């Protein structure tokens, strides 16, 4: 965390720093999109 | 000269009233800006 | 009357492949589509200078 890392989330490869989110999604949703469709957020597998 | 100096005055007050009531008087200038924006948002745009 | 734009400058490598290094290796395949827009921005900056 805090650190630009290659990342590979869920099938999902990218690089870029993890910080905790100060977005609330509902329960239901696992994925988030930027403008572009550009991953912006997303939630752990292991911990969610 | 009188005459004119208030003439002056009072088209200079008409002027600034204009321009604060008219919202869409520097719609000329606002005009760049919009363009420029928009062309930026649909480039970004371009990439999804 | 208008009298500038805005100073754009685009960073082509990130805009066409982003943090994919073996895109940027075959970017430089296409030859000099970056210099030229590159300079067409940066003629336009000093322009509106
Ligand atoms: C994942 O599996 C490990 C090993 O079985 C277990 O200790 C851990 O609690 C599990 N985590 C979740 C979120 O299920």
């Amino acid at each position: 965390k805090n650190k630009c890392v290659n990342f590979n989330f869920n099938g999902l490869k990218g690089t870029g720093v993890l910080t905790e989110s100060n977005k609330k999604f509902l329960p239901f949703q696992q994925f988030g999109r930027d403008i572009a469709d550009t991953t912006d957020a997303v939630r752990d597998p292991q911990t969610l | 000269q009188k005459l004119i100096a208030n003439q002056f005055n009072s088209a200079i007050g008409k002027i600034q009233d204009s321009l604060s009531s008219t919202a869409s008087a520097l719609g000329k200038l606002q005009d760049v800006v919009n363009h420029n924006a928009q062309a930026l948002n649909t480039l970004v745009k371009q990439l999804s | 009357l208008p009298v500038s734009m805005t100073k754009t400058s685009v960073d082509c490598t990130m805009y066409i492949c982003g943090d994919s290094t073996e895109c940027s290796n075959l970017l430089l395949q296409y030859g000099s589509f970056c210099t030229q827009l590159k300079r067409a921005l940066t003629g336009i900056a000093v322009e509106q200078d």
